[PDB]
This record gives structure tokens, C-alpha cells and sequence, in this order.
């Protein structure tokens, strides 16, 4: 029932969940 | 929709901080938060995760001003306004507070042109 | 509404500019254009008035994007955003061109602090 | 009739007919 949280940074295109 | 908030969320910006403690990352610079058709765009967002508990995080976005999206099932979308958006996950709702403005739009069109009258018209009919 | 078209325009903006004759009137930075109800908002408005007759006057504004507002006898709001806004006064209309858009408004609020429900459940499956 | 315009300017407060 919790979803994940995804961080993305516009500047790399990186992202992962936080 | 039914099921957005059964999605994951999705949060972009330009510069992020995670605090070392690992229970808050905060967003700036054009942020934009989605999940399903839910739409938050702000150009401060902290996420809280209070005590590190799943399921219990809290998302605050702040602008100005800050807004929000969602799609409705009956086909409508909701749009609004606030100078924060308050987004606690186990809770059900958004409250926005501050010159706050929520509506429904009811239709809309789309070209490279549109005309639109900005009198009312009058009604036309005539009798032989 | 009906009378908007009779009511004086006001302009606010961060510069203003005229050309040598002082026909051609330039304004830039956040311009806001109000007509009663109507408001348009845009980077760059130029108001042109040919000959210096008045009654001809062109309202041109600029935007990424330029938006458009006016409240309806119907009472439902019009709302509609593209690149450029043109409004010759002495026309009933407005035209907005540049991947133009618009769309009405059939119920919205306002207030310090707004609750929306964000979770539907139109459908539910249970495996029991 | 013609209407009015008045443009203001954010800066100065100032206002005048154009």
C-alpha cells in the first residue's frame, strides 16, 4: 500500500527512490 | 482517476537535498510532482518521512503560486492554485491553503487559431 | 460579462516604450491587460492606434504563453492561453494563435484553505 | 465609444492615459 517515492534530478536525468 | 493513488510518485527538479538523517529531501527549481494524473507544480517541495515510516510521508509544495492537477473519473479535469499544497499519502486528500482556488473544467478546444466573442449575443429571430 | 466591452482598459507593466510618432505603445515585464472581467496576461503587449484615431485601437500581446480570461453571463468562466493574444477593440472578438487553447470553467471555489478529495473509487475488486 | 486606456507602471506608481 506505500508507493514508491522517486527523486529525479532534471539536470543528469538521474534518478532513484528516496 | 480511480487508482492514482495507488501509483508511484514522481518528483523532478532542478536541485535536491537529502538531509543526512534520511527522512527529508527537499526540491527546488521548477518542481514537479506526479502520480497517475495528479499533477503538483511548485517551486518548493519537501518530502517527509516522519520517524522513516512507509506509508507516512508527507509532501508540502510551495509557489506562487503553486498548482494542481487531476482527472477525474466522471472525465473532468480539476485544476487549482494556493500558495501551498499540503499532501499527506495516508490521507485521502489535498489541502491547498492560501489565496486558495480549486475548479472543474467542464470542456475545451484546441488549434494554431481560436476566435472567441467577448460580447454576449443576442438572441436571433424574426416573424414574416 | 455583458458591459465589458464598454469599460476603460487598464495596463500595468514593469516598462513602457513609444515609437517616434507615439502611435505604437510597447509595454514588457509581467503586463496584465484588464477589461472588466477580461484579463489578459503576457510578456510584451503592443498597442497600436493607426492615424492616432481613437476607437482603433490593436491590442497585441506575447507570451510562453500568453493567457486569457473572462467571466461569461452563463457564469462560467473562459479561460485560454497561446503565444499571441489579438484584440482589436473595434471587433467583437478576441483571436489567439500559436498553439492556442481554450476551455470553460462550470464550477470552481475560493477560499484561505481548500480540501480536495483526491482518491475515487468508481470500481472495486474483492478477493474473499 | 472609445474607451479610455490607462497604463500604470509597476516601478513608479504612476499612471497616465495613452
Amino acid at each position: 500500500k506505500p508507493v514508491p517515492i522517486i527523486a529525479c534530478n532534471r539536470k543528469t536525468g538521474k534518478c532513484r527512490r528516496i | 482517476v480511480t487508482g492514482d493513488t495507488d501509483q508511484p510518485i514522481h518528483i523532478e527538479s532542478d536541485q535536491q537535498s537529502l538531509d543526512m538523517q534520511g527522512n527529508v529531501v527537499t526540491f527546488t527549481g521548477n518542481v514537479i510532482v506526479t502520480q497517475g494524473t495528479i499533477k503538483i507544480n511548485a517551486d518548493k517541495v519537501v518530502v517527509t518521512r516522519p520517524g522513516g515510516e512507509q506509508g507516512k510521508e508527507v509532501i508540502d509544495g510551495y509557489g506562487k503560486p503553486a498548482t494542481f492537477y487531476q482527472m477525474q473519473d466522471n472525465g473532468k479535469p480539476v485544476e487549482g492554485h494556493a500558495s501551498q499544497m499540503h499532501y499527506e499519502l495516508a490521507k485521502d486528500f489535498v489541502v491547498l491553503t492560501g489565496n486558495a482556488y480549486l475548479q472543474q473544467v467542464d470542456s475545451n478546444i484546441k488549434g494554431d487559431k481560436i476566435t472567441y466573442l467577448v460580447k454576449e449575443q443576442k438572441m436571433q429571430a424574426f416573424s414574416d
